[PDB]
RNA sequence: UAACAGUUUUAUUAACCUCUGGUUUACCUGUUGUUUAUGUGCCUU
RNA sequence: CUUGGCCGUUAAAUGCGGUCUUGCAUGAAUGAUGUAACGAUACAACAGCUGUCUCUAUGAUUGACUCAGUGAAAUUGGAA
RNA sequence: GACAUGAGUAACAAAAAAGAGUUUAAGGUACCUAAAAGGUAUCUUAGAGUCUCGCCUAAAGCUUAUGGCUACGUCAAGUAACGGCCUCUAAGUUUAUAAUCUGAAGAUUAUGACGAUGAGAAAACUUUGGUACCAACAUUUAAAAGUGAAAAUUGUGCAGGAAGGAUAAACCGUACCUAGAAUCUGAAACAAGUAAGCUAGUAGAGAAUACGAAGGCGUGAAUGAGAUAACAAUCAUAAAGGAACUCGGCAAACUAACUACCGUAACUUAGGGAUAAGGAGAGCUCAUUAGUCUCGAACGAGUAAAAAGGAAGAAGCAUGGAAUAUUGUUGUACGACUGUUUAAUUAA
RNA sequence: UCUUACUAUAGUCAGGACUAUAAAGGUCCGAACGGGUUAUCGUUGCAAAGAUAUCCGAAGAACUAUGGUAAGCGAGUGAA
């Protein structure tokens, strides 16, 4: 009868709502990469790029504002302010990206999702796009203009750019990792 | 309606009050025995 | 303005019932639905009950015009109009009142 | 209840619209070529692109 | 708070290498102390006869030691040097028949107390130091960090072998300000003569090598009485 | 000690075992004349 | 907004000081500046008007805000009348106290030929 | 001609938040007790 | 009989308190009668206080609702 | 007895709470590879663990009982650091003996035997009746001080406060569970109930209230993930008015605790009423200091000493700052009063 | 082995206040403990008597533990 909800409530109250908030980004900045729900994902993505922005001002308050965040500032403002600051001082915000995969929890089934950090060391959507454009050199393949338009994306901020997207495809195809993959021309005559 | 007449029962009452002694040194103990051993009852007392 | 699914005090302006007299349970609820066997041994219909409420059309009759702006592309109404902000509304003269002036009916063709 | 429900309207309770809806929204993995689901990522390819990003670095 | 150290390479004090990670030995990591330079650090304020034994009890099942100064134990003793391990692990009393001696520590001189309050001090921090912060456990040896916090509880219970690995280290000069040294600052410094007695002679064999101013002998004064044979290797 | 009587202030933290705990490998409370020692490794059983 | 038990402050020379609403004459809602109300006389001041006597007063000047045509809100800290009689002229001979503007547009000249203050 | 000034009430139905209020559980500010982390931290030669 | 008569309390008193008596059918250890103190006893009044109400509104959590997992009961002559 | 219906519905909601990594064993799939294998990834079942967050905390912790359909490698001459068995007896019991009474069964008195919820030498080595007594209450006492016991000393009140015996190491118990997370009783994996000791610290008169160190927990999918409609439960706030609600101020709100503060009525069995009513004060900084304490050398200095202290001062909307203690007064009936009662609809 | 009464042996009642007492009170405020005043929830309930809040007693005619005795022609026990 009231208003409308302005955010997710997670079924949860507010104190545990902040905290979970709070450790969905914690772990994001430790480990650059988190397999969550898909709400879940797409709540602590809105907290995820308030904090890198809390990072590139210069103020004392941002750094406090971002030690109220974290629930280990002690250890991980050193990279907040560091290696993180580095990488996003040209991007002019969208510093995270959700992923949807399959059900994390095959007995929920809740809808999944990755939350990255965009030009990480564990950046999904760079590894995939690497493994397409592997499958296509060594399979004579033309890439799809999706192809193209994802290796423009994922190699225009990075710090050298289609330098780690090269030596990313080299290494796929090193180990064979493309190994027993069906070629698109082949996939029209597949009914499983 | 039944009550929980067992709580902080002891076993050493049980022994006492329904025990095989209790019986075999009672005239209404001995027929106790004698009516539960003419119907093949194993468990005599306690 | 669309309201979903609404009870019987927002609905139809429903009195409900006490709030702490003995009522149990039954503070915000409709209270009897009808009569008994003389009555029809059923609901009848048209009893006003809970369900959804908005997202339907409304007429407002009879509002003068404040200003008109072509470069803006506004025109100023008094009072109230149904819907959100970035909804489409229908102006057209008022149906209740007599036409506007032959003169201006003419102008604007012209 | 006042009466026990036949067997006609518990069939029609119980499928007249509730048949399980098939999936189509299905397309084919870049990389892989298996079958994934649309706008989501390769489940084979995380785990796998997610374990090799663990070795390499 | 508390502070936990790394398993990393350190220098020693001690004259010996007490582990594989030492990075030297004998090193003077502070100017001597008062009573480090003095020959014969006396009985000043304790009684009569004190510090010149330390006896070491085990429980024979568990492995949980207990330092003391007496030829007993006391249930103090059991609630100031045992901590919590867990669940069913913490003996709520001393027991008569699980509780033995597993050595005594005497020093040559037999009125320097004070030598022997020095080791027993070293002996009951290492031993604090062996329960909390086993960094050097943790993922190599016993590996405690890969086991069940019920079977890390009864690893940390046993430490039979770490306090006899301690005794090696303590009676050889390891720790900061241990009077066991014996400086002359004419500068030459020496370590005191000891004499350790065991119950077990296998036991001794649990600290990699030995100083060489320690004694061994077998049987602990008091246990024969009780006629309690002592174990001998060579039979 | 300056101050003796009962009253005096107390500047001491009487928990002396906080945050101390071993299965936990929570480390010494304060700085030990060992604290800074290689741990002897003993011959295990 | 003046409704039933409400207590005024008769601002009068009558001889009621605090006087308690009983009826709202004219109309359902609640009444405001300028409305026509039943009050029993509580608290006198010393024909002066006795304690429990029953009269007609208006409202001059009530705690609720009262928007106006400008959008001017004027609030007052209390609420306060003045008794009159079934004619609609007042019973006392002078007011003490400013009064509310509303009384201009509901037919009360009477009672602001003997307004000092109007707010 | 210009300028200035004045041109009902009650009840009920519905819509609507410009105004006047109420609400505000991931907004700002102030503040008490206690805990945790980090930084800092006494006198003297 | 009865909402007994009068007085006080309420804007309004079948209530409550005081008082008078003809008390259908009060009464003295089936005790009579009057105070102090006492009471989660019962009744009445005042002040304050408040969403009890005029007249409701917003906000919070758990249910309600949907997906996945597990899986009851009262009841039922037969039913288009 | 089997199988239907309700129904794939209700329910898996103690207002603690979860999040992201890691890993072991067995097995199922996909690919690599076709020399089987192995490897990579994933899923199922049964576990373990790391970082973060939260809940309990005079417990939802630890040590033990009553008890146990949880499981059997649980180890003692005795004291420190232990109970049983054993000795002695209480309340009582007695198909023991004698005497007596008695339709039989049996009952009574005496003695004996048995009977703990009590009493039992020594040890960190050991084997008479106030000249009193060990009920309650109070006090004192292991000499640096304080605190908590033990035992004893002294005294108080009336309600006047056991019995008996003495004074080279067998046998039995020892595992786990203690009820908020797998074990006791409640028909059960039940929001109930059950004994003893311990039960960090800050802050307090305190076992009150708030925080919570360690520990434990945030259930055996007996659930998990979403959405945040009506309505229900449990709460929070609220314009103006303030009982107009209602059988009735039901419920809720106001009030509240503290001080060696001020003040306090009718009436009274002279004890009370009374903590009546009604007011004042409170935190932080600071002037000031007789003694105590500390430091330097009587004196000087110090609150990195406890306290005292004033009409001092600063900041804010607010200094009983958060939490904890639920109004005051008046007239009657009944019963003096404190108590007791229909376990589980009547507490009067 | 529930429960009522009695009996023997034992145990428990933070702190504070008033009163003639250091200790003499079916004294006062209030935890543990013991009760169950009022309201709501619940009613195939978590529970065949529970939950939350509120309220009462809390040095006594108190509460609690382990044993013992008294019950079914006549009625045991009963502040009834
Ligand atoms: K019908
Ligand atoms: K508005
Ligand atoms: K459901
Ligand atoms: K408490
Ligand atoms: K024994
Ligand atoms: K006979
Ligand atoms: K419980
Ligand atoms: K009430
Ligand atoms: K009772
Ligand atoms: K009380
Ligand atoms: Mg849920
Ligand atoms: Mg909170
Ligand atoms: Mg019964
Ligand atoms: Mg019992
Ligand atoms: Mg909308
Ligand atoms: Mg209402
Ligand atoms: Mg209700
Ligand atoms: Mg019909
Ligand atoms: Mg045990
Ligand atoms: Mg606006
Ligand atoms: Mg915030
Ligand atoms: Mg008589
Ligand atoms: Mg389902
Ligand atoms: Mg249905
Ligand atoms: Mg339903
Ligand atoms: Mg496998
Ligand atoms: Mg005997
Ligand atoms: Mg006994
Ligand atoms: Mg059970
Ligand atoms: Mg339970
Ligand atoms: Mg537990
Ligand atoms: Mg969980
Ligand atoms: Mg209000
Ligand atoms: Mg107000
Ligand atoms: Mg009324
Ligand atoms: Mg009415
Ligand atoms: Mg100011
Ligand atoms: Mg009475
Ligand atoms: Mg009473
Ligand atoms: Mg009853
Ligand atoms: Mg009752
Ligand atoms: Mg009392
Ligand atoms: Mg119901
Ligand atoms: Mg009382
Ligand atoms: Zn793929």
């Amino acid at each position: 009868a009231g208003a409308h909800v302005k955010y997710r409530h997670l079924s949860r109250s507010s104190a545990h709502r902040q905290a979970l908030l709070r450790n969905l980004v914690t772990s994001l900045i430790k480990n650059e990469t988190i397999h969550t729900t898909y709400p879940k994902a797409k709540e602590a993505q809105r907290l995820a790029e308030k904090l890198i922005t809390l990072s590139k001002r210069d103020t004392e308050t941002a750094r406090r504002s971002a030690q109220g965040i974290l629930y280990t500032p002690d250890q991980l403002l050193p990279k907040l302010f560091g290696e993180i600051r580095e990488r996003y001082a040209n991007r002019p915000g969208g510093y995270t990206r959700v992923l949807r995969t399959e059900p994390k929890d095959q007995y929920s089934q809740a809808p999944s999702a990755i939350l990255e950090l965009v030009d990480g060391p564990k950046d999904m959507r760079f590894a995939m796009t690497a493994a397409t454009v592997a499958r296509d050199r060594e399979q004579k393949t033309e890439s799809t203009d999706l192809t193209k338009k994802n290796m423009d994306k994922v190699t225009r901020f990075r710090k050298d750019g289609m330098r780690a997207f090269e030596d990313m495809v080299a290494s796929l195809r090193d180990m064979k990792f493309t190994a027993g993959a069906i070629n698109p021309k082949e996939w029209k005559k597949l009914d499983r | 309606g039944p009550r929980p007449t067992m709580s902080g029962a002891t076993r050493l009452v049980q022994k006492r009050r329904h025990g095989f002694l209790s019986r075999v040194k009672t005239k209404n103990g001995q027929k106790t025995l004698k009516r539960r051993l003419a119907k093949g009852r194993l468990r005599l007392s306690a | 303005r669309g309201m979903g699914f609404a009870g019987g005090m927002k609905r139809h302006g429903f009195a409900g019932q006490e709030a702490s007299h003995g009522n149990s349970l039954n503070h915000r609820t409709i209270g009897s639905v009808g009569g008994s066997q003389g009555s029809g041994s059923r609901v009848l219909p048209g009893k006003k009950m809970p369900g959804r409420m908005g997202a339907q059309q409304h007429t407002v009759q009879n509002l003068p015009i404040l200003m008109v702006d072509n470069e803006l592309g506004i025109v100023v109404v008094k009072g109230a109009v149904a819907g959100h902000k970035g909804a489409v509304v229908k102006v057209q003269d008022a149906v209740k009142k007599a036409p506007p002036p032959e003169e201006f009916v003419e102008a604007t063709k012209q | 209840p006042k009466k026990k429900t036949s067997h006609m309207k518990k069939r029609h309770r119980q499928m007249a619209g509730k048949a399980l809806k098939d999936v189509t929204h299905l397309n084919r993995c870049p990389a892989c070529g298996n079958l994934k689901r649309m706008h989501h990522l390769c489940s084979t390819c995380l785990g796998k692109l997610k374990g090799f990003m663990d070795r390499n670095g | 708070s508390t502070h936990p150290t790394t398993a990393i390479p350190k220098p020693t004090t001690a004259v010996l290498k007490t582990s594989p990670l030492a990075e030297e030995t004998a090193v003077e990591l502070k100017s001597p102390s008062r009573l480090q330079l003095k020959s014969e650090p006396g009985n000043k304020g304790n009684p009569k006869g004190h510090g010149d034994r330390i006896w070491a009890f085990h429980h024979i099942e568990q492995g949980q030691v207990i330092y003391s100064t007496k030829p007993v134990i006391s249930h103090q003793h059991l609630i100031r040097q045992q901590p919590f391990t867990g669940k069913n692990l913490v003996p709520r009393k001393i027991r008569k028949d699980y509780w033995r001696p597993l050595a005594m520590i005497e020093l040559a001189g037999k009125d320097q107390g004070a030598v022997g309050r020095s080791v027993y001090q070293k002996l009951r921090e290492f031993k604090k130091r062996h329960e909390l912060d086993w960094a050097n456990e943790a993922e190599e040896g016993r590996k405690l960090m890969h086991k069940s916090k019920r079977e890390r509880g009864q690893e940390l219970n046993d430490q039979k072998p770490n306090s006899v690995a301690d005794m090696a280290a303590v009676l050889a000069g390891a720790g900061k300000g241990n009077l066991m040294w014996q400086v002359s600052r004419l500068v030459k410094r020496q370590l005191r003569r000891a004499t350790v007695y065991w119950t077990n002679e296998q036991d001794k064999f649990h600290a990699r090598e030995w100083s060489d101013n320690v004694s061994h002998e077998v049987g602990i004064p008091g246990e024969a009485e009780k006629k309690r044979m002592p174990i001998r290797m060579s039979s | 000690k300056r101050h003796k009587y009962p009253t005096a202030r107390v500047t001491r933290d009487n928990s002396k075992q906080r945050g101390e705990s071993a299965l936990r490998k929570s480390g010494t409370r304060w700085k030990l004349s060992v604290s800074d020692e290689p741990l002897p490794e003993p011959v295990p059983r | 907004m003046i409704q039933l038990k409400t207590m005024l402050n008769c601002i009068d020379n009558s001889g009621a000081a605090l006087v308690e609403c009983a009826m709202v004459v004219g109309q359902k809602r609640h009444a405001s500046i300028g409305d026509r109300i039943v009050v029993v006389v509580q608290k006198q001041r010393g024909t002066k008007v006795k304690r429990g006597d029953i009269r007609h007063a208006v409202v001059v000047r009530t705690k609720q805000k009262v928007q106006r045509r400008d959008g001017s809100v004027v609030r007052f800290d209390d609420n306060a009348c003045v008794l009159i009689n079934k004619a609609g002229d007042p019973i006392g001979s002078r007011i003490n106290g400013v009064v509310g503007q509303e009384l201009r547009k509901k037919k009360w000249s009477k009672i602001l030929s003997m307004a000092p203050m109007q707010a």
